[PDB]
């Protein structure tokens, strides 16, 4: 069962377009880094902010975990389905995507 | 049910920087930026606490960084800069419970921290925040506190602080992830409203350590109670589970006592809302008991007073713990009141004002530096 509690939306519009996506999710134990996937392929070059919050008073009880991606000029190497990715342990999971295009 | 109700209120739109029981950081950011990236870091701060963490920002422990704190009431910046580490400590003072304005940015080949938008620090350093790997450029940011253990700072220094924090924004990032998880979380919210001391809602204590030998105990405690009856300040010695000496609210009335007889009385208005000074000073063959400037009369005779203080004399000889607003459940017939306090109280031991982040042991709901006021 998916520890995503929100997941990327849609974003359609004009060469040059700034936007962004975003995803959620919530994790018992030592929080994941979440990887954002462009057409399957993890993306290493982003501009991306990961924000996590303790939410129990010790750092092995619950977290939130949230990841922003931004687009800055959208052009067609932008375009793609994009999903965001975290490994719990030797398990991973993925999100509903999200939709770029022009 | 407490005579005298505190405020419950709570603000919304605020970040709690207190709320980890042992100065680990209460939000973590990561960047990943595609284009060269200065640090710019803008909050608005308001607490009484003189010391602890406000944000680092950086990479790692040996690594480069930078950590914004508060010692004795004023700014204190720390940096690594490829292995050379540095501290300075400038500006007005800090924690008046009023709220203000504080800037942090990477400028030239200078860091700037301002306050209400006066530059109150400014230092030339070597390198930069943001660590490029691949073209990508990356930061860790932590506010509330700082990702490694404390040994390993420039200088240690105790990061618990009961602070708060309201429309910050980190990078001019439009990312609104803090704001709508602070809403659904009341307890990462602040009071509404502060005022000083430490609130005890009246379902735990602090203890520490401390050596009062002749011998000497004074206290002074300055208090605003919810109710009538609780545990102000005591010393318990666990070896005999024994109550030597112990200061309480009881039904309304303060006590002064050794283990269950109590050597003084005096009247208070506990459920009025008022603030009150209560006081207690003993040493050989000596006693006594102020409330507001007035001395309570003594409940024992001078003969039974010697055994007292005698009693209270060999205790203090071996191990006592130091009970703020309460004590560990002990026996019913160890003392005149077992109860917890309930309310708003600040002591000072031995003319050393007790900082509650420095307890052996501190209950998590108590709050170190700041209480509600009085609900109208
Ligand atoms: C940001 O902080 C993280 C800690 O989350 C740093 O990454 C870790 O670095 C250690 C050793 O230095 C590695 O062994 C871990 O595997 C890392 N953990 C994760 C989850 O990545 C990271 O280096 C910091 N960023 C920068 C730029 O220094
Ligand atoms: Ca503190
Ligand atoms: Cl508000």
């Amino acid at each position: 069962e998916s520890p995503f509690v929100s997941n990327p939306g849609n974003i359609t519009g004009a060469r040059g377009l700034t936007g962004t996506l975003r995803c959620q999710l919530q994790v018992q134990g030592e929080p994941p880094e979440v990887h954002w996937l462009r057409d399957g392929q993890i993306l290493e070059l982003v501009d991306s902010t990961q924000t996590q919050v303790p939410l129990g008073e010790d750092e092995q009880g619950d977290w939130i975990v949230a990841s922003q991606l931004r687009i800055t000029s959208l052009q067609l190497s932008d375009t793609g389905q994009y999903q965001c990715l975290v490994f719990l342990g030797h398990q991973t999971f993925v999100s509903q995507p999200g939709y770029v295009r022009l | 049910l407490p005579c005298v109700p505190f405020s419950v209120a709570k603000s919304v739109k605020s970040l709690y920087l207190g709320r980890m029981f042992s100065g680990t950081p209460v939000i973590r950011l990561r960047f990943k930026r595609l284009q060269p990236t200065r640090l710019v870091a803008e909050f608005d701060f308001r607490t009484f606490d003189p010391e602890g963490i406000l944000l680092f920002a950086g990479g790692h422990q040996d690594s480069t960084w930078i950590v914004l704190a508060l010692r004795a009431g004023r700014l204190e910046l720390q940096l690594r800069y490829n292995g050379v580490g540095r501290v300075t400590s400038s500006g007005p003072v800090i924690n008046h419970g009023m709220w203000q304005t504080i800037s942090v940015e990477e400028l030239a080949r200078n860091l700037v921290i301002k306050v209400n938008r006066d530059a109150v620090m400014k230092i030339a350093v070597a390198g930069d925040l943001f660590q490029p790997e691949r073209g990508l450029y990356h930061l860790n940011l932590t506010v509330g506190g700082i990702p490694f253990h404390e040994k390993d700072l420039v200088q240690p220094i105790n990061p618990r602080l009961d602070g708060c924090m309201r429309s910050w924004n980190w990078l001019n990032g439009e990312d609104t992830t803090i704001q709508e998880t602070v809403k659904v979380n009341t307890r990462m919210q602040c009071f509404s409203v502060t005022e000083r001391g430490s609130f005890y809602p009246g379902s735990g204590f602090a203890f520490y350590s401390l050596d009062y030998m002749t011998w000497e105990v004074e206290v002074v405690a300055h208090i605003r109670p919810a109710a009538d009856t609780g545990v102000l300040f005591a010393l318990w010695a666990p070896d005999l589970r024994a109550v030597p000496l112990s200061v309480a609210l009881v039904d309304q009335l303060v006590v002064l006592a050794v283990e269950h007889t109590a050597l003084a009385l005096m009247e208070i208005k506990v459920c009025d809302g008022q603030e009150h000074v209560v006081t207690v000073s003993l040493r050989d063959g000596e006693a006594t008991l102020e409330v507001d400037g007035t001395r309570g009369q003594s409940e024992v005779s001078a003969a039974q007073l010697q055994e007292r203080l005698a009693v209270l004399e060999r205790h203090l000889r071996s191990p006592v713990l130091t009970f703020a607003g309460g004590l560990p459940d002990v026996p019913v017939t160890s003392a005149p009141v077992t109860a917890f306090y309930r309310g708003c109280m600040t002591l000072e031991v031995n003319r050393r004002l007790l900082d509650l982040d420095e307890a052996a042991y501190k209950h998590s709901d108590i709050t170190a530096h700041s209480c509600p006021p009085v609900e109208p």
